[PDB]
């Protein structure tokens, strides 16, 4: 061992990620007559850990109906999921919220429902994500909407005001205008910009005010000059497959879970 | 250097659904083994699920007269919830056993004299006849009683179901109603007994079980 | 017999399903002067009643001209059919109906007009079913239509409420928002989720209440506000051909058909 | 000349053990067949003779004390006679026959704590010890319980009796009684629990069986 | 196993009638400078119980004389009582 670890007893390795497949198949009868030794064992040593649990007798358990196979990480996180939502009271204001797994940050501002719930099952996370959002009410609305990554100069999270930035400093960093006319709804990419390797929301303190971020996002609207109509918005998320995931956590406890 | 011979701690026993697991243990003491005792006590097959489910019984019975109407009912059984009863020793296969599966067979019989006339209609729908009319029951499965002719039937059936199996402690609602009808009404002579008896059998097919439990009781 | 059963006499099949096809087709003369035995037949043991009939000369009854062809099932079904409508008073409330095949359960409440009539044929139904909604009247109305398989906490059927459920709760159970503008007209494919083999509407009493359901759906709207301009709906169903259908039943009596 | 086909006036059924002869005759009316739906609902061995009855059962138990001498008598029990009775499952096998025949397996545990010291000793023995002395008990099938070392003790024996076969409602004589004596007292520490627990199990083997019949009800 | 046992641990026989004949004969020394290993075992599984005992140094015991042989069954019980 070039890493000089020394050893009489054998090392090994514990829980392996993807063990089995979710659904059940065939990748006979499994386990009778022959021994039912597995029964009985000690639970420390992962090598009597990885043995396989085997108690009475079995049969193998037949056959899934259906291909739509939905204990695959990616095909259950396809469905999108809740995000934010907030309403307008004026003409030509720009509101602003981060995305950040903060599981400190609690809801009105922070992540509520299922998402909350999700990322605190894994310490880390990278890759893009699919933003999406949805306009209510007044129409012939004009927004633009631009992504600003972390840290750089953004005004407040969780605001509805008017920004100081440059028109120009807005949009080169990219942006999408459209009209709540036509068509209402929008789906884009977020790309993964980030100085940091990966991102995570399990964090305390100094550093959830960082790593947890995975962004900002900032949306301002024009012409909405008449007070009346009720504009409101709805935000979505999902994550396709080229995000990848890493070293399971322990799930959040029950007072963990808030809703809107 | 031979060993001297070491005592074994830890052994598993098992069986059926059982298990054991023993820090006392031991090997096993057995005498003789089985055997055949070539003059045979009784040369019956001997008993097992084959033997006793798989037979008939006789079920339900009723008399049927002149006074009955057009296709009012004589009989209106239920298959399962009869069965499952304190008088039969197939009781006791069920009476422990939560979920069975199962086929069905069934015969019906009577005896019309021949001076006799009329008509009877078995008919084996699952549920109930709801609202269906009652004018094309003979699209179920089925067989016509006739007192000219055929004096009995023989239905059969395979199993229909919307859950997995049967469960007798809390049936949803009773697999097959037997449903019997006055097909064409008795006419009768004169002095003729004006009635006629009527029986019917059944037995399981396939019958499979799952889960032994003493909750029964 | 491995099953035990002992005979003398021949054992027979009978109702086997699909025996000929609808339309008229060669897939010579048909039968005269051979014989025409089996006119006269006795009607109970099956062997007997599965002679072919035959009474009189006749031709082989030329062709039918056109290959579409009406009688496979699909084919007719795949042709919708009237399910509910109704319609709404006010502003950011929900409606929910169920979707139950009880033949005990009548309309305005319950299946009217062909479909009941139509699924009292058959014991055994499964798989996939369409959906589709209408929409009517005033515009730029915005709604979400949840689906709720059956059993899980749903509010009331039949009514016209605000409901209870966190927003989440709804939304992640897979939705659609759309506007009354754009579109208004939606079709989507409801899936199969269910703890049942199967579904049956032929049920009385107890089992009726659960076995009956095929499930839910639920329809809320937003920024109605303005009283006027009378909202109202419909829906429509018809059966893809991954579904299947099992174990003919007898029809409904006259009296049992209602419509609206 | 083609003859018409002939009505079939007379046909013979049967199943299990069970016989009709019938004039009324027909041909049998199938739907469908057996099937094996590939989404299974339960995957246990199903049900049957070897599933049920070869199990085991909790039988007697009694705790055991200082106080006992030397071969007081701890355990007077018999196999037969306890497991026919409402408390089982097994016991609707039985009850719906007249004749049996089996070898019997038994399992005997007890759980000294080390401190403890003593040995108890478990013997098969058909009909009764009489006047067959004490002290030789070790003839027979057994296997000595030993607060040492073995905690549990496995016994298995063939069918031995006097007729063909045993039978429930009037025995003769129990087949096997069960004895288990004091085989060294019980000498304890001070503080230490002054008792111990002893259970027992049992299993038919090859368990056949014969005579069906309602009358044991 | 049709009759269904399980087991882990070897299932064996106790108590074999007629293990050995009653006339002492040869149906050589026995045992010694070999080992008597025998000698300290458990008494309960009878594995350990059948194993043959083995003590001290002996030898081979010799030859009955007569072959008249009083410990089969019959040969006792032929005389009446």
């Amino acid at each position: 061992d070039d890493s000089g670890g020394f050893s009489t007893t054998v090392s090994t390795e514990q829980n392996v990620p993807d063990p089995q497949v979710g659904i059940t198949t065939m990748r006979m009868d499994v386990s009778g007559v022959q021994a039912p030794v597995g029964a009985i064992t000690t639970i420390e040593d992962p090598v009597l850990a990885k043995k396989v649990p085997e108690t009475f007798p079995e049969l193998k358990p037949g056959e899934s109906r259906h291909t739509s196979d939905h204990m695959s990480i990616y095909k259950f996180m396809g469905r999108s999921h809740f995000l934010c939502t907030f309403t307008f009271n004026s003409n030509n204001k720009e509101y602003t919220f981060p995305i950040t797994l903060s599981s400190t940050s609690n809801p009105p501002h922070g992540l509520p429902s299922t998402l909350r719930w999700f990322f605190n099952l894994f310490q880390l996370y990278r890759g893009p994500l699919d933003l999406t959002i949805i306009i209510t009410g007044a129409t012939d609305v004009d927004g633009m909407a631009w992504f600003t990554p972390v840290g750089l100069a953004v005004d407040t999270p969780w605001v509805e005001k008017e920004s100081a930035l440059q028109i120009d400093y807005k949009t080169a960093l990219g942006a999408v205008r459209f009209n709540t006319r036509r068509t209402g709804n929008i789906q884009i990419r977020l790309p993964w910009y980030s100085y940091l390797y990966a991102v995570s929301g399990a964090l305390d303190g100094l550093g959830d005010k960082t790593d947890s971020t995975f962004g900002l996002v900032s949306i301002q609207i024009a012409n909405y000059n008449h007070s009346d109509e009720y504009l409101s918005f709805s935000c979505y998320l999902s994550v396709t497959e080229q995000s990848e995931f890493y070293f399971p956590r322990a799930p959040l406890n029950s007072n963990a879970m808030l809703s809107t | 250097e031979q060993m001297i011979q070491s005592v074994d701690r830890t052994a598993v026993t098992g069986a059926s659904y059982f298990t054991s697991v023993d820090q006392s243990s031991v090997h096993t003491a057995e005498v003789g083994s089985h055997q055949i005792e070539p003059l045979k006590t009784s040369v019956d097959k001997p008993g097992s699920k084959k033997t006793q489910g798989e037979k008939f019984f006789l079920i339900h019975s009723a008399r049927w007269l002149t006074t009955h109407a057009l296709f009012h009912e004589v009989a209106k059984l239920d298959v399962v919830k009869l069965l499952y009863n304190e008088q039969f020793a197939v009781q006791g296969l069920l009476r422990y056993h939560t979920y069975a599966r199962f086929g069905i067979e069934i015969q019906v019989q009577i005896n019309p004299t021949p001076f006799q006339q009329g008509g009877l209609i078995c008919a084996m729908v699952p549920g109930d006849q709801s609202y269906g009319s009652i004018a094309s029951l003979t699209v179920y499965p089925h067989g016509l009683l006739n007192c000219n002719i055929n004096n009995v039937v023989r239905i059969k059936v395979p199993f229909i179901y919307t859950r997995g199996a049967y469960h007798f402690k809390d049936p949803q609602y009773p697999v097959w109603e037997l449903t019997i009808r006055v097909w064409s009404e008795l006419n009768i002579g004169t002095g003729t007994s004006a009635y006629t008896s009527l029986n019917v059998l059944a037995r399981f097919t396939d019958l499979e079980l799952h889960g032994l439990t003493p909750l029964s009781t």
